[PDB]
């Protein structure tokens, strides 16, 4: 989405990576959340076989956490500084 | 516009989806169980009395 | 479990979809819902195939 | 009925495949039909026709 | 296509709630991804140490 917005308006890579950000923040939140609770059954899951359900649903539950909380604000950062390293190439 | 012709055609599409789903009920139906793939090597017992 | 796992990437492409087409309809006027998802479809679909 | 406790009837042949048999070839025959009326309706694109 | 209707209109309270609270979460995911953006080296040490 950066780069359509790159390629259809003049916007400077700030601006062009946080309107892309902003555009996405609410797809990916859905999805997010959606199987958050989707998959959080599967951590609270009690009965026959409980153990691997825990053991699978903590690691699911904690690497989508941290997914949506520190990635969807970094990649617009590596956007970025990947943008700036091909304008110093040019140079 | 593959995507596109499918937007023309809603019963196309709808019929796509029937077709798939009843191929998954065929397939879920003769499909067996198993608790984990069984990975362990095949054995054979030779017993003997004496 | 990979199935109730992939139950989270199946409804992620539609969500993406749908929002896309909600947003062009809901941005710009006169716009039928057909002509809505072919422009929406036709702005995402190299993303979705990638 | 003519039988006693310790007589038990078995079956072979084509009498023991129709005893045996799953039926799931009725099932197959109709999901077939099935198929013939949802291709008719896609290239006709109606759902009556 | 089939099941969508164009412009949106007479909101529940509790959504509209969320909807409300999701636009001060986008707000202020635009004010942290600016500061994202405005300072480089701290976050990527960070995703080094991380």
């Amino acid at each position: 989405f950066a780069m359509e917005e790159r390629l259809k308006k003049g916007k400077s890579i700030f601006e062009a990576a946080i309107n892309a950000a902003k555009l996405r923040f609410r797809p990916i939140i859905m999805t997010s959340l959606a199987f958050t609770f989707g998959v959080l059954p599967m951590i609270f899951a009690t009965g026959a076989g409980s153990a691997s359900r825990h053991s699978l649903g903590t690691g699911l539950i904690g690497g989508m956490i941290a997914a949506s909380t520190l990635a969807i604000f970094f990649v617009p950062l590596f956007f970025y500084l990947l943008e700036n390293f091909n304008e110093w190439l040019d140079k | 516009m593959f995507s596109k012709f499918f937007i023309e055609r809603p019963i196309f599409a709808s019929v796509v989806a029937i077709i798939i789903s009843i191929a998954g009920i065929i397939g879920l139906a003769n499909l067996p169980v198993e608790q984990y793939p069984s990975l362990t090597p095949p054995t054979v017992q030779v017993s003997a009395t004496y | 479990f990979a199935l109730v796992l992939a139950i989270g990437i199946v409804v992620d492409d539609a969500i993406i979809v749908v929002e896309n087409i909600d947003r062009i309809l809901h941005e710009d006027s006169n716009i039928s819902v057909k002509d809505a998802a072919i422009k929406a479809m036709n702005e995402v679909s190299s993303p979705v195939i990638s | 009925q003519s039988l006693g406790d310790e007589y038990s009837i078995a079956w072979s042949g084509s009498a023991y495949q129709e005893v045996s048999s799953k039926g799931a070839g009725a099932y197959a025959f109709v999901l077939g039909m099935i198929f013939v009326f949802l291709i008719l309706a896609a290239q006709y694109e109606r759902w009556l026709m | 296509a089939l099941f969508l209707t164009r412009n949106e209109s007479k909101p529940f309270y509790f959504i509209q709630k969320f909807n409300d609270f999701f636009d001060w979460s986008t707000s202020v995911f635009s004010s942290g991804v600016a500061y994202i953006l405005k300072r480089t080296i701290r976050f990527v040490l960070v995703f080094c140490i991380m």
